[PDB]
């Protein structure tokens, strides 16, 4: 995807890979002991047969999976956010059920949803993850890819990217000069910010116009307004 | 004198030359030992240098099966300026053998000729030296391989008529493959591989028994260049007429051009075709006029598969061209690209119209379909859409159901793939049905009755109290927030404990619902374990310090007690007067604290 | 010029055929045909791919990018079916013998010989470098694994009137020139985890109407065993 960096061993315990038919396709965040939050676009149309979705929690590399640090689970129920339209690729948020219960350990850690009346300032440089590729026309990297990108306000993103509606339902994060990007490829990782050693879920990554293209930041799905919807299923 | 490994000495043992250079065709040893007949043990017939103008040669073991893989090579040498004609009578072999005929020796042995599994007939080489190699790559004793005869003839006594006229039934006649091409025009008897492109029969004979030339039949994945160069033609006082038959049937047919190369380096190409013209031989007739010697070049840029081009029945006749008896070729029709867009979709559906299909269920639905159904009914009703048959595709198209009553439609269900699908209910009287399909794999479609009702998807309630859960199971007091699960949805454990008069999720007064009435919790028996239990029941974090502030409920407040089963004992007894009520003070949940190796950039 | 894969979309197909050991390619300077490795030194491929020299690439993750997990083997002998017809491409199946035994690894292995004929509606996978692009027909650097059910024998015969025999079965359905099974001239066709056929020919690169033709291998099980015994 050009610009990404390999994540450290166990540096992202809140990222769980998803396999459909034996191939990694998307990622998700561990919100509770029985729920995962992933992009709705990468799982749209495949929710009719949850048995074909296998969730590997604590996934670091695709070389091996039968390790104590990795928790395999079978998805039973998939819920798609009603506001998703697939026309403007907005509100691409979906939830998956992890059987009955999931424990927690060093390599399996939960995630933090945004609090009430929490606003991310523009220009805030937050981290993104996902198993991206070295280049768009290349092979998917075997090591988890991480990057740091600054946030962009919706008003400025409309002027910089007059291609999608975007609006306030999703937030643009990236570099106006390009160079570093991880939205493309089979990453499926979430955009995460820093809140004084508290890993708040800033958002879920989504479609990108072009990797490392200047003035084309990754338009990731904002989850601040969808915190109540997630907590409704969680609680 | 000794030679390094990989090289061998000559007969005189004075010069060391590479093993691959032995018997190649060019003299390397000072005495010519590398081309000597005795040194080059042909085994086939014992002769290596065919200095004679005519003769015969046979493959390995003419009367015996070829149990041993023996490679044979012959060099035919004649006077300078004379051509050599090779006649082949039988080449019906079960492959595993390679017959290579090369014009000249040395760097000219690249792509002159390569014939296998088919009798080449007559092959003419316009050089004083001809190399014939029979290579056996395995110990296969199916056939001897060939038995041919050769002669010689002058290369320039031929007039313009003979040098061009060729039915290709007995080889390439006098045409010479261009050495600058990336490949060569393969000779095929009958239909070629990869059908639906290229000719299926020979033009000269009219059936598959004939022989013609065309592009290579292999599934080449790269663009190459091929070309046929004609012999020089002496100038004539009258312009001539060139007639030919060309077969251009294929989706990726790039180009096919005819050029004239002369001493003036001036090209005035008069014939050029491109695209698909159909599975039929088209007649091309042109008039040639020139004052000096010139060569006619048939050039073709071969594209990927489905780009086969064939040529047959090429001739040149002295005199001005007569009236052509065949029309100009016509391009193969293609699907119209004039704004295909979509199918538009049907109109709005109402109560009287119930049964509907995508476009036409029995046959198929048009590609790039975006059918929109606006299901509406009477106010206060809901829509049930049960599908009698659902035989869509995989991850190509998907039927989407959107809740109406507003512009911001709410997704209800996405259906795809073969097999029956469950019924879908709407929360209002307006529903949107979208058929999102690509331009490929358009199956029969779906079909639904589109029924209407009142609370069709709502589970049936029970009258006369009988408290119901989300699924509708009657749980008045059996499963009323007591840790017992009976409801299918698991809603029997709903939040019967909450916080009131609070500015946030961790502020206010804790209230418990015993059966149907909320009562506050007193501070008579408040402990750290009870605080942690309250935090857990309210979905909170660590049970930090909390103290009572002021009471609000002076009636039968709920007293909290500890129990071994992990459930707080609630006593609805007023054991104290004006007792201060505990104010909820709990920490945030133990979320994903950064205990990993993730770094923070201080910029 | 935005990229086609704007989101986390692989096009709906298993790109590069991850964990697919039964898919091998035939190279002689370029990619022309595919095949299925059935034994340590036996590859089933389309019978029209024969040429002077053939190289076999096993476990090739990418055709244009060498990941280092592929193996190159010089082919020894190629045998075509004795009843192979060039005009109609009937019995378009051939067997290639490897000069060296295949090395079993994660992406290189042997698939068991089939024991049952294909059935209608069977969940089957077609592996090969299919034409996966937004527009046009071209071989990409990735690999396609299409999940397509096997069509009925009567439907297969109706698709090609007079061009389908008892050794031909159809997996492609409907029509369309976009991402599909396409050609590749010998793409493995494996149903229920067992090899069932190869891609022989079709109406071009699925331009319209009939997608393509697949030649069975169950009818040639005795022939395959005889060839293995004679060319062990
Ligand atoms: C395919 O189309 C061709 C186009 O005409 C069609 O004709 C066949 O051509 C071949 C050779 O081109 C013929 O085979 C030989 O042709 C020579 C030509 O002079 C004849 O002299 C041969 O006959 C000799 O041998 C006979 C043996 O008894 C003697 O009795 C006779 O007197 C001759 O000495 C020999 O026929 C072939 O005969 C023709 N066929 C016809 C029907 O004319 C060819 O038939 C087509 N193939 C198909 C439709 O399968
Ligand atoms: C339910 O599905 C139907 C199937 O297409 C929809 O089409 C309706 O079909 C009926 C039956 O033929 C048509 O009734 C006809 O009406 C004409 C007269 O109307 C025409 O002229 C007026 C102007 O005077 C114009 O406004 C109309 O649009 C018509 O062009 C009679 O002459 C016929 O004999 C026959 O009775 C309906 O007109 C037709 N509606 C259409 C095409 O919109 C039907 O609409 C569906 N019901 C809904 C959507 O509620
Ligand atoms: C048969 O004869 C025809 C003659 O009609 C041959 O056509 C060839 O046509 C080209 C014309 O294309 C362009 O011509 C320019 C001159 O007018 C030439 O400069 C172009 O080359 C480059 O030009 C610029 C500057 O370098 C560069 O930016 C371009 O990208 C381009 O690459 C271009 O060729 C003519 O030039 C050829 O000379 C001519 N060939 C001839 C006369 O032999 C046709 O190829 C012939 N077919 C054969 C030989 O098989
Ligand atoms: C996940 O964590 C738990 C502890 O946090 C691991 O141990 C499990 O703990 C529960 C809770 O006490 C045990 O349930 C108990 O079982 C005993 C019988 O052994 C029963 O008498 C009690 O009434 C209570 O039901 C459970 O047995 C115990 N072991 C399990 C679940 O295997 C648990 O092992 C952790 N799981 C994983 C996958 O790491
Ligand atoms: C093999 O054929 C060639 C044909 O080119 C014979 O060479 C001689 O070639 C010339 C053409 O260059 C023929 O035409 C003659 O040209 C001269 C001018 O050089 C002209 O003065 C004559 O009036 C005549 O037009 C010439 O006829 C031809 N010689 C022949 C046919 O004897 C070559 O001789 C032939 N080989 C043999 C062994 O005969
Ligand atoms: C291949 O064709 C050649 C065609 O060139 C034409 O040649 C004629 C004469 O042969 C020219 O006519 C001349 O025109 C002059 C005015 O420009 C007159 O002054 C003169 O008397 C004569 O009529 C004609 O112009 C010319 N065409 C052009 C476009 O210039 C021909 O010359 C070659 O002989 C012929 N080659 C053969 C037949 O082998
Ligand atoms: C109830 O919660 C108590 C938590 O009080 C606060 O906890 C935060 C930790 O998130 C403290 O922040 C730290 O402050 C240090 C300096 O005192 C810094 O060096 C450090 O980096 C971090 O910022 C905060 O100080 C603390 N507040 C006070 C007033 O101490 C906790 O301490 C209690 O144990 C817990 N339980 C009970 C029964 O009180
Ligand atoms: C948002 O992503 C950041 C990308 O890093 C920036 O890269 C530039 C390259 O020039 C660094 O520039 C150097 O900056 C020095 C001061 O830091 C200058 O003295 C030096 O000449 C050159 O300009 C730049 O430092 C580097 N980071 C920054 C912003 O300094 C990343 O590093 C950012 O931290 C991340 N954004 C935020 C909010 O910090
Ligand atoms: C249109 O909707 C039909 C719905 O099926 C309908 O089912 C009716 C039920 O039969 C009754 O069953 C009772 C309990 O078993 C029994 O006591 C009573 O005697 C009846 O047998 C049946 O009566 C209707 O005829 C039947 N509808 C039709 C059209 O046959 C659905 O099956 C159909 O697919 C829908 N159409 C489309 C295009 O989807
Ligand atoms: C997508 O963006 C366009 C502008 O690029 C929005 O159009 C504006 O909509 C607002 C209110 O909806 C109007 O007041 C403006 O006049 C519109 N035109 C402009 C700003 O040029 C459009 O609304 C956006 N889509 C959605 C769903 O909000
Ligand atoms: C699995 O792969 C990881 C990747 O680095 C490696 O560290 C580990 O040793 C492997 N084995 C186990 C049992 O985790
Ligand atoms: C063409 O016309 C000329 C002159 O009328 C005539 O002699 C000849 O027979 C015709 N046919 C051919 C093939 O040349
Ligand atoms: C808490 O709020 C309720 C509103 O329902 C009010 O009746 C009650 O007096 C409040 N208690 C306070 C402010 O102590």
């Amino acid at each position: 995807i050009v610009g990404g960096s390999n994540a450290k061993e166990g540096a992202w315990p809140w990222v769980v890979g998803l396999y459909y038919g034996g191939r990694l396709l998307c990622g998700a965040s561990l919100v509770s002991s029985d729920w995962l939050v992933s992009a709705a676009a990468c799982v749209y149309g495949r929710n009719l047969e949850p048995s074909k979705w296998t969730a590997i929690l604590g996934l670091h590399m695709k070389s091996n999976l039968t390790s104590p640090q990795t928790v395999p689970r079978l998805i039973d129920e998939i819920v798609i956010n009603p506001h998703y339209n697939r026309r403007r690729k907005d509100n691409a948020i979906a939830m998956m059920h992890l059987e009955f219960k999931v424990n927690y350990t060093d390599y399996i850690q939960p995630i933090c949803l945004p609090e009430e009346n929490q606003v991310f300032p523009p220009g805030r440089n937050c981290s993104i993850a996902g198993w991206g590729t070295v280049v768009y026309q290349g092979t998917t990297a075997n090591i988890l890819q991480e990057a740091d990108v600054p946030l962009l306000s919706n008003e400025r993103c409309q002027q910089q990217m007059p291609e999608y509606n975007i609006t306030e339902n999703m937030i643009c994060a990236g570099y106006e000069e390009g160079g570093i990007d991880s939205c493309q490829g089979d990453a499926g990782g979430p955009l995460m910010c820093q809140e004084n050693n508290r890993w708040f879920l800033a958002g879920v990554t989504s479609f990108g116009y072009k990797c490392a293209l200047p003035n084309r930041p990754g338009v990731y799905a904002r989850v601040s307004r969808f915190t109540e919807w997630i907590q409704s299923f969680l609680h | 004198i000794e030679c390094l490994p990989g090289s061998s000495p000559c007969t005189d043992a004075l010069t060391c030359i590479k093993a691959d250079l032995f018997c190649d065709g060019e003299v390397n040893c000072p005495d010519g030992s590398d081309e000597d007949n005795k040194m080059c043990a042909t085994v086939c017939d014992g002769r290596f240098l065919l200095t004679g103008s005519s003769g015969s040669f046979q493959a390995t073991h003419y009367p015996k099966p070829s149990e041993t893989s023996v490679v044979c090579q012959w060099i035919i040498r004649v006077n300078q300026g004379l051509s050599i004609k090779l006649s082949f009578d039988d080449f019906n072999t079960y492959y595993t053998d390679i017959l290579d005929i090369y014009e000249g020796v040395g760097s000219s042995k690249i792509l002159r000729a390569s014939i296998w599994e088919t009798n080449p007939g007559t092959i003419r080489i316009f050089s004083n030296q001809v190399t014939a190699t029979f290579l056996i790559e395995s110990d296969e004793s199916d056939y001897v391989g060939f038995n041919a005869t050769y002669t010689a003839f002058n290369s320039s006594e031929l007039n313009n008529y003979e040098k061009i006229n060729c039915n290709f039934e007995d080889g390439f006649c006098f045409w010479v493959q261009d050495l600058n091409d990336d490949n060569e025009w393969e000779r095929i008897q009958g239909s070629t591989f990869s059908p639906f492109t290229g000719p299926n029969f020979d033009h000269t004979f009219g059936n598959a028994s004939g022989f013609y030339i065309s592009t290579p039949t292999g599934p080449g994945g790269r663009q190459e260049r091929v070309g046929l160069l004609s012999l020089p033609l002496d100038p004539t006082l009258e312009p001539a007429c060139l007639s030919f038959w060309y077969h251009m049937y294929g989706e990726n047919v790039h180009k096919l051009s005819i050029n004239i190369s002369n001493d003036q380096n001036m090209e005035k190409t008069v014939f050029q075709k491109e695209g698909n013209y159909g599975d039929n031989w088209n007649y091309g007739q042109v008039t040639l006029n020139e004052t000096v010697k010139f060569k006619v070049a048939f050039n073709a840029f071969k594209n990927k598969i489905l780009s086969d081009i064939a040529l047959d029945d090429i001739s040149l006749t002295y005199g001005i061209c007569n009236g052509s008896l065949y029309p100009e070729p016509t391009l193969v029709p293609t699907p119209p690209p004039e704004l295909p867009t979509d199918c538009g979709g049907p109109f709005e559906l109402w109560e009287p119209n119930t049964t509907f299909s995508s476009t036409n269920f029995p046959n198929s639905y048009p590609n790039l379909a975006f059918c929109v159904w606006i299901l509406n009914a009477q106010k206060g009703k809901n829509i049930q859409l049960h599908f009698q048959e659902f035989d869509l595709e995989n991850i190509n198209d998907v039927v989407e159901i959107r809740d109406g009553e507003e512009a911001d439609s709410l997704l209800l269900a996405v259906y795809t793939g073969p097999g029956p699908v469950k019924d879908v209910f709407s929360t209002t009287n307006r529903m949107t049905v979208l058929l999102i399909t690509a331009d490929v794999l358009a199956r029969g479609g779906f079909k639904a009755n589109f029924t209407t009702g009142y609370h069709l998807g709502i589970p049936e309630p029970c009258k006369a109290d009988h408290f119901q859960c989300k699924n509708g199971e009657c749980v008045p007091l059996v499963n009323l927030c007591d840790g017992h699960l009976h409801c299918e949805d698991g809603s029997d454990e709903a939040d019967c404990v909450r916080f009131f008069n609070g500015t946030t999720n961790n502020n206010g007064l804790v209230r418990f619902r015993i059966q149907s009435i909320w009562h506050t919790a007193c501070a008579e028996n408040w402990t750290t374990q009870i605080s942690n239990d309250v935090c857990q029941l309210l979905g909170l974090g660590s049970g930090n310090s909390s103290k009572p502030i002021f009471p609000t409920d002076g009636g039968p407040f709920v007293k909290l007690n500890t129990a071994p089963d992990g459930h707080l004992i609630l006593t609805p007894s007023q054991q104290c007067l004006q007792d201060s009520l505990i104010r909820l003070q709990c920490n945030h949940k133990s979320c994903g604290k950064k205990l990993a190796a993730q770094d923070i950039t201080p910029k | 010029a935005p990229f086609d894969d704007d989101d986390k979309i692989v096009g709906g197909y298993n790109c590069e055929e991850n964990s697919v050991p039964y898919q091998v390619s035939l190279n002689s300077g370029y990619h022309f045909c595919g095949g299925s490795l059935i034994n340590e030194q036996w590859v089933v491929s389309a019978g029209h791919c024969y040429k002077s020299r053939i190289q076999v690439r096993l476990g090739e993750h990418n055709i244009e990018v060498l990941e280092g997990n592929e193996q190159f083997i010089n082919a020894a002998k190629i045998i075509r079916h004795p009843q192979y017809d060039r005009k109609t491409l009937n019995n378009d199946i051939m067997l290639i013998k490897l000069s060296s035994r295949a090395v079993i690894n994660a992406r290189v292995s042997t698939i068991s010989l089939p024991t049952a004929p294909p059935a209608t509606g069977t969940k089957c996978l077609i592996s090969g470098w299919g034409n996966t692009a937004s527009s046009g027909a071209d071989y990409p650097d990735e690999l396609q694994c299409l999940d397509a059910p096997v069509l009925s024998q009567a439907k297969c015969e109706a698709s090609y009137p007079g061009k389908i025999t008892s050794n031909m079965f159809c997996v492609g359905f409907l029509e369309g020139g976009k991402d599909s099974c396409q050609g590749d001239s010998g793409g493995p066709v494996v149903c229920n985890g067992q090899l069932q056929g190869v891609v022989s020919w079709g109406d071009g690169c699925a331009q319209k109407n009939k997608p393509g033709v697949y030649t069975k291998v169950y009818n040639y099980v005795k022939w395959i065993k005889n060839t293995i015994a004679a060319n062990s």
